[PDB]
């Protein structure tokens, strides 16, 4: 790694303060973070550890906000009591991501900022043409193998993949990042506004200052979050990322789908709310083919691309899946 | 079960209480004094020449000693392939010139004295390439095909027998580049003194690794000492060292200072070979009945520029079945890429995949169950070597296997099974592996304190021979085996050959047999010849060893260690093994140092055997392939430890399933770069992949096949299980994936 | 240019002085000589490198040793008791031939006590989900999920 000088923040404010400085990157879990150092991708000149800041490590489930500060490790979430009952898409997004030691490790904050899996992006050292590593270089992906890219929200610069599966449930139902700056006061922000698409910026992937740290997160308690699961597909059955995964959620109320919430993961190059999937299945009652029959909706929307073209044939079946296996619970 | 648990007891590993304390020391936990760190480096490019190398950012920062390229070079010489009689499978030599002949090539090491800030100024190191035309895949234009004729098989006249065959099934069967993959990366100490040196390598050869070192540096084998007691499993991968050994013991010299050198997983990838990627047209004969009467195959493999090495699809081409008539010719395809390297089972596992998809094929054409059509095709003798078998347990395979997995409710039809979303589906697969031999020596010696240690320089890779070694002697010894201390994988112990074909738990366990009969004997002389002992004059046929002690059938005795006391100490260290008595020891010497010495049985074809059986779940939506039920029937003979040869069965059927369903190579054709190169990226099978798998023991012991009567073990689990796995595929959606690995994408 | 922080290993206070690049893995094995927990990856794709960080299995080459500054490490060296008799855990994986090579056990081991912790050991088919964090190439997994529901059962005592 480089030579990074360790500081270690007492506050978020002072974290806020130190991040702001020059190239300083925020140290939580260190799951993404220190293994980026270790790609060559990050070389910090300094590190703050933000550890120890017990502000941000306050959680409760609710009838109306379930919160959680930046802090909250992944198992924290998804062992606490309410998840699996009140939140299943939340919970199953959480015990089918990477492994129990890394979800031990894995803070919120930092899961929600982790980096994409291309493999041209995480290795530097062979491949200079990355443009949200290295603006203007050009995207070593285009022409290479794009396997692992992405069907939607690509641009010319970066097809680069979102992996992330808890962002994808908490994009589904709504969820708001709550940040902070180093003067104290706080933004809220909505969560599919908070990840951006990369356009000709990829190397800006969050609404987030270099002024700003993310202290906590919320999540609107609702039915629609109740009835929810979260459906992953990959190539191993276990600590892989998804090649093809959905949140999906819904009320049932007057035995009528309502309120219906979906958002596809790890084919997007953020996570995606299929919002015309939603819309024709709102005002429906639950049944096998009109899901299926709707979330081939997706498709006119979708690009393949040379090697990803099977992506395209699994976003609406996961879709669907999750949908069934939502409407099976209560 | 039986209080001295000898040889065939199954008992816990001697080594097992080490390993899961953490106490066991594997090749850079030792602790010399202040060692340094190197880190190698390799090309970014596939083809061409390093047409400018800046190291001074990386020599100028922190505890940067040196950094030795091919403009700092330090001389390492061109080692004796294997083919030719030594110990290199990878004769490239690297910091001698400025050529390039594939990616991820090591072009160096940098010194320093703590290892991350080697890691970082290895990375400041700047290299520019001029960049030729490279041969990415083997099917690219302009690259050499080399056949191996040596390897034809030419037998019968399959011309003529498959122009006449009723049914013709031609298809293609590919295996893609695979990895080893053991959990510990390639590393090791290099220790450099007066005009000798020790590494700490991880081996499953010691006398190979002090071949080739020795070579590099220039010096006589003896020379060179190799210390490798524990080894972090190299499934092929470790027989003999790579060049990032010859670079950490050449700065360890230039140095005069110990230098810890591992490999970054990442750098396991180009840094030595896999199994090289492999295409095979394979053409069955047959009458309508089944039976193969032609087989017609043309094979080829990957191969670097520089080395020839091939991953052979015939091997079991004519072996399994009855067919008279066959014809198989290999070529090597010369592409820039890492020397190839040995993997599970090499040129079996590939050869078994092809045809044993291809019965499926031929069943299916027939509509004949395939495994009745494995019978109609038996063969009572060898059809390849026209040798009758020493033993073949294979149709007992067949029918225990067939059994336990319920083979008989199969309906033929694929598609028809199906549970809630997935699709069911069952598939089955021959399989073998041969039996091969070589001499080998080792030393029992009688500590002051009574208790026996048996010496060898054999390597336990996680195959078991700390445990079947102690085993042996334990039978003679009159003493618990758990009692009996086994050291191993060192080469200052008695001489010991390779650690590959599955050889070497029958060619240990032969000498120490030998040596523990010795040993027998050697005790009770001194017993009846010792004039001090209370058996001074009694004779030997009276005597028996029980329980630590020598006591007279009228009851007198006499305790190990009292014996101990007694008997001057070199009297109490005993040699053995199977090399010819009047061999001269320059060439036992030989004979362990190289790998083309082995042998097999003459007027005998001895190998191991299996039936595979697989159930897989499809899911119908997603292509998603589990693998539910694993149940194999294997002959390996007798079994010198059943525990731990489940273990090895068990063992191979999983890497087997890593092969088929996930584990690929994958090459971006731009730059010829392994761009998957990693534990994350390059999938091997996870605790959540494997089911409970059922193993059944069909064998019986054959003399005709090792002296101690076992027969191959440690490869035997993988062989068969990709195309058993791949005909359950086909069996769940009507899909033959002929291509492995078979991922959701090929399936839908 | 160094740090200095206090480590508690396996019940024992280790002050260090350190460049701050070094892993909690490393720290274990180059420095504290604890060579048990093993490097088979250093990027977190594994798990030989497991070990627990105040009674909760982590990787350790994803930890920086300055991390650990104040916290409880247990390595596989810690397992044993004062007296060092074998956690059960440890003897299990022992008599169900857990482990072949050895490489991958330390971690192995140590992600399996967590795991019983946890209460991940309640079936066969959980064991195999919540330890499938450890990567064995050996493929020891049957023998691991033996020789897990026995020491489960044996503690549940
Ligand atoms: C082998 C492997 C497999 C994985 N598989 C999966 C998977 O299947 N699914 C999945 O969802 N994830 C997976 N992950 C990723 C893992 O979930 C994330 O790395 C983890 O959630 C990141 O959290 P952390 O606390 O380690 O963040 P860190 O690694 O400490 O930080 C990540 C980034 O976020 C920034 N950051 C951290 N905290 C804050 C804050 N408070 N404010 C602003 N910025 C901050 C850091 O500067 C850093 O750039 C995998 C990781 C690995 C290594
Ligand atoms: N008749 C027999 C023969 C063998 N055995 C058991 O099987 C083991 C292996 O015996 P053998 O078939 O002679 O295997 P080798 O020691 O000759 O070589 C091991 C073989 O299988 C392997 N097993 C491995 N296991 C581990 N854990 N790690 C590796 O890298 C391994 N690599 C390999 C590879 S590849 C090879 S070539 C012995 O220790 C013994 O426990 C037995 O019980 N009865
Ligand atoms: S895809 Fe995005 S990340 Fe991957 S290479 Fe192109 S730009 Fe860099
Ligand atoms: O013969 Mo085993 O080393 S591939
Ligand atoms: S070494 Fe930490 S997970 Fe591989
Ligand atoms: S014991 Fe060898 S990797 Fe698991």
């Amino acid at each position: 790694m480089n030579p990074f000088h360790w500081k270690v923040a007492q506050s978020a404010s002072e974290a806020a303060a130190l991040k702001q400085q020059s190239g300083s990157q925020i140290l939580a879990g260190g799951t993404t973070q220190l293994d980026l150092m270790k790609c060559g991708v990050f070389n910090p000149p300094q590190l703050i550890g933000i550890n120890g800041l017990s502000e941000l490590r306050s959680l409760s489930f609710d009838n109306d906000k379930i919160s959680a500060g930046a802090l909250i490790t992944m198992s924290q979430l998804a062992d606490h009591p309410d998840c699996q009952q009140h939140a299943p898409a939340i919970y199953g997004s959480l015990w089918q991501a990477a492994s129990p030691q890394i979800r031990n490790m894995a803070t919120l904050g930092g899961n929600l900022r982790q980096r994409t899996r291309c493999a041209y992006y995480r290795d530097p050292a062979t491949f200079s043409a990355c443009n949200k590593r290295n603006p203007g270089s050009g995207c070593a992906a285009r022409q290479g193998v794009n396997s692992n890219h992405a069907i939607l929200g690509a641009s010319d610069s970066c097809i680069a993949v979102y992996p992330g599966d808890l962002a994808v449930a908490l994009v589904a139902f709504d969820a708001v990042v709550i940040v902070q700056n180093p003067q104290g006061e706080t933004r809220r922000i909505a969560i599919d506004d908070f990840f951006l698409l990369p356009g000709e910026t990829p190397d800006q992937e969050h609404d987030l200052r270099d002024d700003e740290i993310i202290v906590a997160i919320e999540v609107p308690q609702t039915a629609s979050l109740q009835r929810s699961h979260y459906l992953k597909v990959r190539d191993r059955s276990s600590y892989e990322f998804a090649a093809a995964s959905a949140a999906a959620g819904f009320t049932l109320e007057n035995g009528v789908m309502r309120q219906v919430h979906i958002a596809l993961g790890g084919v997007a190059t953020k996570p995606w709310r299929a919002t015309r999937v939603e819309q024709a299945l709102e005002g429906q009652p639950f049944n096998e083919e009109t899901v299926f029959q709707a979330a081939e909706l997706i498709n006119q929307e979708t690009q393949a691309l040379e090697h990803n073209a099977y992506k395209v044939k699994l976003a609406p079946r996961v879709i669907a899946r999750a949908l069934m296996a939502a409407g099976e619970i209560a | 079960g039986s209080p001295i648990e000898g040889l065939g007891a199954a008992r816990s590993r001697g080594d097992g209480r080490v390993k899961v304390i953490g106490e066991a020391r594997y090749a850079i936990e030792h602790q010399p004094e202040n060692p340094l760190y190197g880190v190698v480096l390799q090309s970014t490019v596939a083809s061409g020449r390093i047409s400018r190398l800046s190291a001074e950012k990386a020599l100028q920062a922190d505890g940067v000693l040196a950094v030795y390229t091919h403009l700092n070079p330090l001389k390492i010489n061109k080692p004796t392939a294997i083919a030719d009689g030594g110990a290199a499978q990878s004769t490239y030599t690297p910091i001698q010139d400025d050529v390039i002949i594939h990616n991820g090539q090591n072009i160096g090491i940098v010194i320093a004295e703590t290892f991350e800030q080697a890691t970082w100024a290895a990375s400041l190191v700047e290299i520019e390439y001029e960049t030729t035309p490279a041969r990415v895949f083997a099917t690219d234009e302009g690259v050499e095909a080399k056949p191996m004729s040596a390897q034809d098989i030419d037998l019968g006249d399959a011309a003529t027998a498959m122009h006449s065959a009723e049914v013709r099934i031609n298809q293609r069967y590919t295996t893609p580049r695979e990895y080893n993959m053991p959990m510990e990366p390639h590393a090791c100490i290099a220790h450099w003194h007066e005009g000798q040196i020790t590494v700490w390598e991880p081996s499953q050869w010691v006398a190979g690794a002090q071949v080739e070192i020795a070579e590099w540096l220039g010096i006589e084998t003896e020379k060179v000492r190799i210390i490798s007691p524990y080894v972090g499993g190299g499934f092929g991968s470790k027989p003999v060292p790579y060049t990032h050994v010859a670079l950490a013991s050449v700065a360890s010299r230039a140095l005069n200072r110990p230098v810890k050198v591992s490999l970054t997983r990442p750098q396991t990838f180009t840094g030595l070979g896999g199994r090289p990627a492999t295409s095979q047209q394979l053409e069955l004969g047959a009458s309508r009945d089944g039976k193969i009467e032609a087989i017609i195959q043309r094979s080829f493999s990957e191969t670097s520029l520089i080395d020839v090495f091939a991953e052979n699809c015939s091997k079991v081409t004519a072996r399994m079945y009855a067919v008279s008539n066959v014809s198989a010719q290999h070529q090597v395809r010369l592409i820039n890429t890492v020397t190839p390297g040995w993997m599970r089972a090499p040129g079996e596992n590939p050869s078994a995949f092809g045809l044993e998809v291809a019965m499926d094929e031929l069943a299916y054409a027939l509509d004949i169950d395939p495994l009745e059509l494995r019978l109609r095709n038996w063969a009572d003798k060898d059809y390849q070597l026209d040798l009758p078998w020493s033993t073949r347990r294979l149709k007992e395979a067949y029918q225990k296997g067939a059994e336990a997995f319920g083979w008989d409710k199969r309906i033929m039809t694929p598609r028809s099974m199906r549970e809630g979303r997935e699709l069911i589906g069952w598939g089955m697969a021959s399989g073998t592996y041969p039996v091969n031999r070589l001499p080998a020596e080792a030393k029992i010696i009688l500590t002051p304190q009574g208790r026996f240690v048996v010496q060898c320089a054999g390597a336990d890779i996680g195959t078991g021979t700390y445990t079947i070694l102690a085993q042996t002697a334990a039978d003679h010894l009159g003493v618990g085996s758990e009692t009996i201390e086994v050291e191993l994988g060192d080469t200052a112990l008695p001489r010991a050959g390779v650690a590959g074909g599955s050889q070497l738990a029958g060619n240990l366990t032969a000498a120490v047999n030998d040596t523990a009969k010795k040993m027998r004997e050697r005790l009770l002389a001194l017993a009846s010849e010792l004039p001090a002992s209370p058996l001074s004059g009694l004779p030997v046929s009276q005597f028996t060893l029980q329980d630590g002690a020598i006591q007279h059938s009228g009851g007198s005795g006499l305790s190990l260690a009292q014996l101990a006391t007694l008997a001057p100490p070199d009297s109490l260290s005993v040699k053995g093994g199977t090399f010819p008595d009047d061999m001269p020891q320059s060439e036992r010497d030989k004979i362990v140092r190289n790998l083309n010495d082995m042998s097999r049985p003459e007027a005998f074809s001895a190998h191991s055997w299996s039936a595979q059986f697989v159930e897989v779940r499809v899911d119908e939506d997603f292509g998603t392939i589990r693998v539910k039920r694993m149940v194999a029937a294997l002959d390996s003979g007798r079994l010198y430890n059943p525990k731990l040869a489940r273990s090895q069965w068990i063992g191979g059927m999983i890497m087997g399933v890593g092969q088929a369903l996930m584990e690929e190579g994958i090459v971006d054709p731009r730059n010829g770069r392994v761009i998957n190169n990693n534990l994350a990226d390059y999938l091997v099978p996870v605790n959540g992949d494997i089911p409970s798998i059922t193993t059944i023991n069909v064998g019986e012991p054959d003399f005709e096949a090792t002296t101690m009567g076992g027969k191959a073990v440690g490869e035997l689990g993988i062989v068969g299980v990709a195309a058993a796995i791949s005909n359950a595929v086909f069996h769940a959606t009507g899909k033959r994936v002929r291509g492995l690995p078979i991922t959701l994408d090929k399936i839908i | 240019e160094r740090i200095s922080l206090t480590m508690q290993v396996n019940g024992q206070p280790y002050p260090m002085e350190i460049d701050p690049r070094v892993t909690l893995l490393d720290a274990l094995r180059e420095h504290l000589n604890l060579t048990g927990t093993k490097k088979g990856c250093d990027q977190g794709q594994c798990g030989a490198c497991t070990v627990l960080v105040n009674g909760q299995r982590v990787l350790s080459c994803l930890t920086l040793a300055a991390q650990a500054d104040g916290a409880e490490v247990t390595s596989i060296e810690g397992l044993q008791s004062a007296s060092g008799e074998l956690h059960p855990v440890q003897r299990c994986f022992v008599e169900n031939d857990a482990f072949q090579c050895g490489y991958c056990t330390p971690g192995q081991i140590m992600s399996a006590v967590a795991c019983i912790k946890e209460g991940h050991a309640g079936s066969d088919d959980e064991i195999r989900e919540y330890m499938s964090g450890n990567l064995c190439r050996c493929g020891a997994y049957p023998h691991i999920i033996d020789a897990i529901k026995q020491a489960a059962a044996e503690m549940a005592k």
